[PDB]
């Protein structure tokens, strides 16, 4: 019944050589609907960076604890706080010493970024990330998490200047960026966000421009049943691939996927 | 049901399956750790024009049933020229 | 062309098995005890055609000749209608009644005004409006040999044994007079005599989970002994006046939702084998008494649609029928193969045969064999030798276009000489017979005999 | 007349910049990106050899072209500025005789539009050749001027179709499975299917000429071995 | 660490976790975990102008107080249970509204040990009496954002021991709550402050609230939506289904319902990827004794 | 105490004012206007045996009514002055269910949304009986909302939909040959077939009981015989 998570044509999810290329730069765009949550992909996504492979779908969890490797992985969000993200994700084993973690949501609402001027905590905000990677240069992979909920926090902020100042120099000084977040704003029925409410989802539009690779994670149609539980989308995104080999491109297939006890299964129709 | 195989010993303490994988199972004998396994596998004849006829091989305990497709088309349930063989089986072939 | 089903009813009765239970099945509404009292049971009396048989005063002649005038004066000339009967258990009445009920029946179309039914249904064949069969509704505890001898006399072609169920507490808190596995004795008897056999089903019942309910359907179709040629799901709606309301009223009993039935009915479609005609999902209810329940009217029109979310969509015969002439002949189809299938049922090996499009699964033709077991034949003609039986012939090929270079003034005339040729080739060789029969109704009782079959009693049969 | 009799070769002609063109407008969306018809440009004039500087100004991209020879970064200049460091590198409205460079614009929903004009007002020359992408999914930002009932004018659509002598417009061809209703649906709501984005795709063609109507044509390009059919 | 006094609590049978009850009949059943896992708030939304929801409102804060009231000297066992429950509202009436206990019957059987659980409530009695400010306080809403998110904070370390419950009786209001905070940072911000400082002491903290939909626009309701662990949404009858029942129903008078329940999220079970969304299955009814949610 | 009310005792029982709420809303288009209404309220209220003083704002309104005893005009003076010269002409005391003084005000649309709570928060007094006006087809000024990312509040109907106890509103039956589809058709082209303004037009009244359930009801009133009945 199963069957492999393969996103290339190498039969790699995530290639080395991306990382042994200099001079180079690429986005991955996951979008889920926010009555399920990606986190048993962005586990996948980290285990399979650091101990290359996946290592909860396709391989076992037993040895699951990432710390201390030659690699690197830093994540950075706003939706949830620092004890959060150490009591869980060290229940979920997501490792510690080669890693960064980072929160913005616990005590940082409380007049850190409230009643000043913009421009410094645009600047502190990116600062934060440019100082936070000067230690492992090359061996990293950075993913925030629903960024544009911050566009809601600033006084007054269109897409624009957000964008410029927080997610293009962010991908232009690290080698990757993956960039998580959810499509609600899409789903209210009978109601258009076209009407006024166009300014959030000119981000969406924008960063599928200039993604690379376009990861969706829906819900079933009409009804609710119990051996699937949603459905999983691979696309080709806007930007092309920035790699140095010439017979690279990316597989186009759907899955079927049903999640249990942090156990997930894929398989066909 | 039919009776596929048999295994034979002189002691037995505790027999456990396997949770992720399947036809691998435990057992001891005087304090030896022991593990098989098993796999499926249809027996067939020749597949040659000089000799193509399909003849299926099934197994029953102590009985051995025999089916020529291309000749007949019994279904898996009824079988066709059985024979009855003195203790049971545990692996059959056939000549060209 | 020109099928015609014309439905006629029996006077009222009580079906005896009443006696050792009590009352009526609890799901039966209506009936000759209820307040209708001018009523079959399982008919409230509101259909139209209880409307056509209460004017009538319930008599055969008038509602058959009746329904036939005013079918062919509507717009449609009729030359091949199959008749139904309803209400109750037929059988049960007594030995006369029967017997005039059938010679009128057959009078009616014939034109013959006699009696000793040999020489109406002598006179019948003979006759233009050829009658195709009779469809006969009758429970276990009535299909003895006996019984059985009086229908293939009759003309009937087709059963209709209904289940409701395979568990064995729910037969006797419904007050069904008939163990379980008795049905399956009375299948197997009744398909050696070449009957198609039909049964019943009802999804939701008392005491019985959406569980239970899925394997017992499992079951059904995957056990060697419940695979029939038919079916038709009942989904449980609860009238006033049965005894189902009663049980509502006192509060012991609750029904499903929507959404638990159209998983449920999706689940069941996903799993039909591809020789078994599902009849209708979407029975026909009396609507404003129902009390309890849904609506049953476009089941299926949103079942078609979860199968296109969930994949594996049906497989029955309906769905894949093309039809005898144009139907879906705005384009043209594709590659044509010859499927042979075969299985084993009611102690029996029986081989399906069909001519059908392979890439996008449409049926075109098919028929049906039986290899005769020795357990459990009883008729002098099939305990002298070993034989084989064409239990039915279908032809949906008499289609005038086709693909493949279909034949150009032929138009396949002759696409079922190749499916009977294919028929006594296997039964030469691999059933090693002496002697092969077909059953077919006394109206059509010469396209068969021109191939070579010859008449002996009730049977067309030639040797090898 | 006696001049372009296939419009095969008009494309040809127009890619290949043998006759000149003042301005030319692309337009693209999300269900197909436009960065493939830079590499019609850069194929096809080459033929006639166009190694002059190809500027590529940008305002989003975060990778550097290498099909192209220049990269400017737009994030941090103003107007004034942006028309500043480019009459440099691309050849300027001076030396009245001179060539022609190659001028790449990767986005234009990020102007705004009170300066739209100016910004072909201070640069058009017979020795520029402005290129420049408008994706129609993004709706602008209107609230600063304010559109109320004593503070109109028109919309950046309108002026961007008058001030253009050559306008060509790209689509997805359709090839498995997908139609457009369905299609634009599951982009408003935002699933994208598979069966979007590919090389193979459509064009819209109109030419505009001096003192008369102008042409109207389709056109089938791939973007594998750069050949092109026209609309039956 | 540091000490804790949690006023009642049973292992999760779900997930073996500290698992509060609020007190009610079902939907502390249909919550899960048997109960409110000990840090997800909950949310419960009514469609229209009714005032159902607002029952729910009173019946968690009033059964801390019970919690906190009958261990002082009349538990035996004077277990560890303190609760400084605070309420965000610009009227003071809910100072004089909590209903009177039943019979009692704290029992859970089908740091201390906690064998504390649901008691038995009636609509028609009121409590006897009310607690002091000592146990409970009133903070109202118009004050600025900074003044709150210092205070609670103060609150809440000030009296380390204490269990903390939160209530926040109909938020969004307009009687009460002016257009110059219904604009889209000031409310978002509040929020994500709260959670914050929720989240931040996990051990024990726990906040309800409840708000109307009709009048809200779509965007803000999805934005907030996000802010939460869970979501419960009451849809009463129309008057067309309410006249067919009575008109059906002529031998039961408590066989009458209002409407219809649909679940949109719940506790940690969602955020390990689990789809939980179940609507038009369950309906209502407030009743003389609690709240009953049932099968429809 | 009577109960049960039979519906069109019912409709006479709120147009008699036997029962009353610190605020009542009507609704009013350029197809009818709600003078007749008025004059029903007065038909109906005076006919019990009682004065009920009236108080009169107008916004809209030119000349002094007759329903009206006392008068203050609004137009040329504002909220900063009204808040004051409301209290002059109103008691604040008890008994809205009673002969009391009743504030009655013809036309809505011109107070900003921004402080309409801030202007019924202080008229609302338990001796005041609001009702006032609200013109439907008329848009509301582009200045109410501020259609940015900033204010989430909502439009001004909703707010008086929720806020008002009883809602009552009006419309023309054309006794013509035409169907309201040209009606609306003609009045988007700003026309006027004959018809409008007619005096037997259809009324629908909502009100909100039972700890806020409500019921929608629908008649059929003649308001020259002052005549009620069922649609
Ligand atoms: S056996 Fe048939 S006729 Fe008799 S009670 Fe049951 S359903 Fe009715």
């Amino acid at each position: 019944q199963r069957q492999d998570l393969v996103l290339f044509s190498d039969q790699s999810v995530l290639p080395a050589h991306f990382f042994q290329d200099s001079n180079s730069h690429n986005l991955f765009f996951i979008t889920h609907q926010s009555c399920t949550q990606p986190l048993w992909m962005i586990n996948a996504l980290v285990e399979t960076h650091v101990l290359g492979s996946p290592s909860s779908l396709n391989e076992s969890s037993s040895s699951m604890l990432p710390s201390s490797t030659r690699s690197h992985a830093v994540l950075a969000s706003f939706i949830h706080e620092q004890n959060y993200f150490t009591n869980s994700l060290n229940k979920l084993k997501i490792p510690s010493n080669n890693y960064n973690v980072l929160d913005f949501l616990s005590d940082f609402i409380v007049n850190n970024i409230h009643n000043k001027p913009r421009d410094k905590i645009l600047s502190d905000v990116l600062a934060k990330f440019s100082a936070a990677i000067q230690n492992n240069p090359t061996d990293t992979i950075v993913i925030i998490e629903q960024p544009e909920l911050l566009l809601s926090l600033v006084s007054g902020l269109t897409c624009s200047e957000l964008n410029n100042k927080f997610i293009t120099p962010l991908l232009r000084q690290c080698k990757v960026l993956i960039i998580v977040s959810n499509s609600d704003i899409f789903n209210i029925d009978e109601y258009d966000a076209s009407v006024h409410s166009s300014n959030l989802q000119n981000f969406y539009k924008s960063s599928f421009i200039k993604s690379m690779i376009n990861l969706n994670l829906n819900p079933l149609k009409t009804g609710f049943a119990k051996d699937v539980t949603g459905s999983l989308h691979v696309c080709r995104g806007g930007a092309p691939i920035a790699t140095s080999n010439t017979s690279l491109h990316v597989v186009e297939n759907e899955y079927l996927y049903l999640n249990e006890k942090e156990s997930t299964k894929l398989f066909y129709r | 049901w039919y009776l596929k195989q048999e295994l034979y010993a002189s002691d037995i303490s505790y027999v456990k399956w396997h949770p992720e994988k399947d036809f691998t199972l435990m057992f001891s004998d005087a304090g030896f750790i022991n593990i098989v396994d098993f796999a499926y596998k249809m027996a067939q004849g020749p597949t040659l024009e000089p000799f193509d006829n399909g003849t299926s091989l099934v197994v029953d305990g102590r009985t051995v049933n025999i089916t020529p497709l291309a000749l007949a088309n019994v279904p898996p349930p009824m079988y066709y020229r059985d024979f009855e063989t003195p203790g049971n089986v545990l692996d059959v072939a056939c000549s060209f | 062309s020109g099928i015609a089903v014309v439905a006629v009813m029996c006077k009222p009765h009580r079906c005896p098995h009443i006696a050792y239970t009590g009352n009526i099945c609890v799901y039966c509404p209506g009936g000759p005890d209820s307040d209708f009292e001018y009523s079959t049971q399982s008919y409230t009396g509101y259909e139209p055609t209880s409307m056509r048989a209460i004017r009538a005063r319930y008599d055969p002649y008038e509602q058959a000749r009746g329904r036939v005038e005013q079918l062919k004066q509507l717009g449609h000339s009729i030359d091949k209608v199959e008749y139904v009967l309803m209400g109750g258990t037929f059988m049960s009445l007594p030995k006369e009644y029967r017997e005039d009920f059938i010679v009128k029946l057959h009078n009616a179309l014939s034109g013959f005004n006699g009696n000793d039914i040999d020489e109406a249904i002598l006179y019948s064949q003979q006759s233009l409006t050829k009658c195709v069969g009779i469809t006969i509704e009758t429970r276990p505890d009535y299909c003895t040999q006996t019984h059985l001898d009086d229908m293939l006399k009759y003309g009937c072609t087709r059963l209709e044994i209904g289940v409701q169920s395979l568990y064995e507490d729910v037969a006797r808190d419904t007050n069904r007079g008939h163990t379980v596995r008795s049905v399956c004795e009375t299948f197997a008897v009744s398909k050696d005599a070449g009957y198609k056999v039909v049964s019943h089903m009802m999804p939701d019942l008392p005491n019985v989970g959406m569980e239970r309910d899925i394997e017992q359907f499992k079951e059904y179709f995957e056990n060697p002994d419940f695979r029939t040629d038919g079916l038709k799901i009942y989904p449980t709606l609860v009238i006033r006046g049965t005894g189902l309301y009663e049980l509502w009223k006192t509060g012991r009993y609750k029904s499903y939702s929507a959404n638990a039935l159209v998983d449920l009915v999706a689940r069941i479609l996903a799993l039909v084998p591809p020789w078994t005609r599902i009849y209708r999902v979407q029975r026909d209810i009396p609507m404003p008494l129902v009390t309890s329940g849904v609506d049953n009217g476009n089941l299926r029109e949103l079942a078609l649609a979860r199968m296109k979310d969930l994949g594996t969509t049906c497989r029955d015969v309906r769905t894949r029928e093309v039809g005898i002439q144009e139907v879906h002949h705005k384009v043209q189809p594709d590659q044509v193969e010859l499927i042979r299938r075969d299985y084993y049922a009611n102690g029996g090996w029986e081989t399906f045969l069909s001519y059908e499009d392979p890439k996008k699964d449409i049926l075109i033709g098919l028929l049906r064999l039986r290899k005769a077991s020795k357990k459990y034949t009883y008729r002098k003609e099939f305990t002298s030798q070993r034989t084989s039986i064409v239990r039915e012939l279908h032809v949906y090929g008499s289609v005038v276009p086709l693909h493949s270079r279909d034949p150009r003034k032929f138009q396949h005339q002759g696409f079922g000489t190749l499916l009977m040729e294919e028929a006594e080739r296997i039964a030469k060789e691999e059933h090693g017979s002496e002697k092969i029969s077909v059953i077919s109704g006394v109206g059509v009782r010469n396209y068969y005999g021109k191939l070579g079959y010859e008449l002996d009693g009730p049977y067309m049969s030639k040797r090898i | 007349a006696s001049s372009s009799h296939n419009p095969v070769i008009l494309l040809k002609r127009i890619l290949s910049l043998t006759e000149s063109s003042p301005f030319i407008l692309c337009l693209d969306s999300i269900a197909q990106t436009s960065y493939k018809l830079i590499q019609e440009f850069v194929h096809q004039s080459k033929s006639k050899g166009n190694e002059y500087p190809i500027v590529y100004i940008s305002f989003e991209t975060v990778n550097k072209p290498s099909y192209c020879t220049q990269f400017i970064d737009a994030t941090q200049m103003d107007f004034v500025h942006l028309v500043k460091q480019i009459i440099s590198y691309l050849p300027a409205a001076t030396a009245t005789q001179a060539k022609k460079h190659m001028v790449i614009i990767d986005s234009l929903n990020y102007i705004s539009t009170e300066y739209i004009t100016r910004f072909l007002s201070e640069i058009a020359s017979p020795h520029c050749t402005m290129v420049a992408t408008y994706h129609k999914d993004i709706k602008d930002e209107n609230r600063t001027v304010i559109p109320d009932w004593n503070n109109n004018y028109p919309d950046k659509l309108t002026l961007l179709q008058f001030m253009a002598t050559t306008i060509v417009d790209i689509d997805v061809v359709l090839t498995g499975t997908l139609d457009t209703e369905e299609v634009s649906e599951l982009l408003n709501e935002f699933r994208i299917p598979r069966g979007l984005n590919n090389d193979i795709f459509q064009l819209r063609l109109v030419n505009k000429r001096k003192s008369g109507r102008s042409l109207e044509y389709d056109f089938i390009v791939n973007s594998n071995t750069h050949e092109y059919e026209l609309l039956s | 660490g540091l000490d804790s006094s949690h006023v009642g609590v049973r292992p999760s049978p779900a997930t073996s976790q500290p698992t509060t009850s609020t007190g009610s009949a079902d939907l502390d059943s249909i919550l899960g975990h048997m109960g409110l896992p000990l840090g997800n708030s909950v949310l419960v939304e009514e469609q229209s102008t009714t005032e159902f929801h607002s029952i729910l409102g009173k019946l968690f804060a009033a059964q801390g107080i019970v919690h906190n009231r009958i261990s002082d000297s009349s538990a035996d066992k004077t277990r560890n249970g303190d609760t400084h429950v605070i309420v965000l509202s610009l009227n003071q009436m809910f100072a004089k509204e909590l209903p009177g206990i039943y019979k009692g019957s704290r029992k859970q059987m089908k740091n201390s040990e906690y064998k504390d659980y649901n008691h038995q409530f009636d609509i028609t009695t009121r409590l006897m009496p009310a607690p002091i400010a000592s146990e409970l306080t009133f903070i109202a809403p118009t004050q600025p954002v900074s003044t709150i998110l210092s205070q609670i904070e103060q609150t809440i370390k000030r009296n380390d021991k204490k269990l903390i419950r939160i209530v926040i009786p109909s938020l969004l209001h307009p009687a009460m709550y002016p257009p110059k905070m219904f604009e889209s940072s000031e409310i978002i911000g509040l929020m994500h402050g709260v959670r914050s400082l929720v989240k931040k002491y996990y051990e024990r903290v726990v906040l309800f609230a409840s708000i109307s939909i009709d009048i809200i626009t779509p965007p803000l309701l999805v934005l907030l939506r996000n802010m939460f662990d869970s979501v419960i949404n009451l849809e009463p009858f129309n008057q067309e289904m309410t006249e067919f029942l009575e008109r059906v129903y002529k031998s039961q008078p408590g066989k009458i319902q209002h409407g219809l329940v649909h679940i949109l999220k719940l506790p940690v079970f969602t955020d390990r990827g689990e789809m939980r969304v179940l609507k038009s299955e369950w309906a209502f009814k407030n009743g003389r004794k609690k709240f009953e949610i049932e099968q429809w």
